[PDB]
């Protein structure tokens, strides 16, 4: 199938790489207005990819935790956790060097997630 | 005038934006580990420079942090912060700590994990 010429194609997936900044729900929404979910990572490879092609800029990740609950993800389902999330927040974003929280207010970049058919 | 490698330069001051995350205090540390200290917009032009020198995904701390007590915002240089300069998006309690984004500046949980923003002459 394939995903349009704004979005990258990485196997069972298509990701969006944001150009201007927003904060955390912002995007959340975003993706929805095109039917996503805020860059969601499942598998190893993905994760490589991720910080791969994004480096020095950070980047929303949809992973949110609802006042100490627990991490959520932005379809249905409670967070695992094969990586880490350092930060002490609510709120997820990508750098090529990790993942951190955060109270999601801030205004930067962010990734969407939505699957390949 | 000058500094080290990777230091931009806007009038007196020197600014090195840090390349890991770390506490505020732990950074407001690295700075002095550097004979420097965390950020502190002066005014408005020092605030011009830092604002539009940050690429869209790219912020970090600032020696403006809550008080606690009188639950206010003021400057590791010892001088209350004023809207006549800018004024920080979220909640305002103890245990907040400034970060600042290419637009605007935010308020964070003092006890995470950020890129640092040192100054100094
Ligand atoms: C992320 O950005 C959003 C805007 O880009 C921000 O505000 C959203 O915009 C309006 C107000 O401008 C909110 O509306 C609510 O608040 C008004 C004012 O009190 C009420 O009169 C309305 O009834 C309404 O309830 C939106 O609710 C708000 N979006 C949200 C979060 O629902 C968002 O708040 C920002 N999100 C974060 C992380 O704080
Ligand atoms: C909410 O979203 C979650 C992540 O998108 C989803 O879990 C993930 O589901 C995928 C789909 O199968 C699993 O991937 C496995 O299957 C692919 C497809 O060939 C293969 O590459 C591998 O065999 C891979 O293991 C992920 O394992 C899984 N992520 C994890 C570890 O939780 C949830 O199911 C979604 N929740 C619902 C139902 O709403």
């Amino acid at each position: 199938v394939a995903c349009s010429g704004d979005w990258l194609g990485v196997r069972d997936k298509c990701f969006y790489f944001s150009d201007d900044t927003r904060n955390w729900t912002a995007s959340k929404i975003f993706c929805s207005l095109q039917k996503a979910e805020l860059a969601q990572i499942d598998t190893q490879e993905d994760m490589e990819f991720l910080k791969r092609y994004a480096g020095t800029d950070m980047h929303w990740i949809g992973l949110s935790r609802k006042q100490g609950d627990s991490w959520k993800w932005t379809n249905g389902t409670t967070f695992n956790g094969w990586f880490e999330i350092i930060g002490n927040g609510s709120f997820a974003f990508l750098s090529a060097d990790g993942v951190h929280s955060s109270r999601g207010f801030i205004d930067i970049k962010w990734i969407c997630s939505k699957p390949k058919y | 005038y000058l500094c080290p490698n990777d230091w931009l330069l806007n009038e007196g001051k020197c600014y090195w934006f840090s390349t890991s995350f770390k506490t505020w205090k732990e950074s407001q540390r690295d700075c002095t580990q550097l004979q420097a200290h965390l950020l502190v917009i002066q005014n408005l032009d020092e605030l011009e420079f830092i604002q539009n020198s940050l690429k869209p995904g790219h912020f970090g701390w600032i020696g403006l942090y809550v008080t606690f007590q009188g639950n206010l915002w003021m400057w590791i240089d010892e001088h209350f912060l004023v809207p006549e300069l800018f004024s920080v998006i979220g909640p305002t309690d103890d245990r907040s700590c400034a970060v600042i984004t290419g637009n605007w500046v935010y308020s964070e949980d003092c006890s995470s994990t950020f890129k640092g923003i040192c100054q100094r002459d």
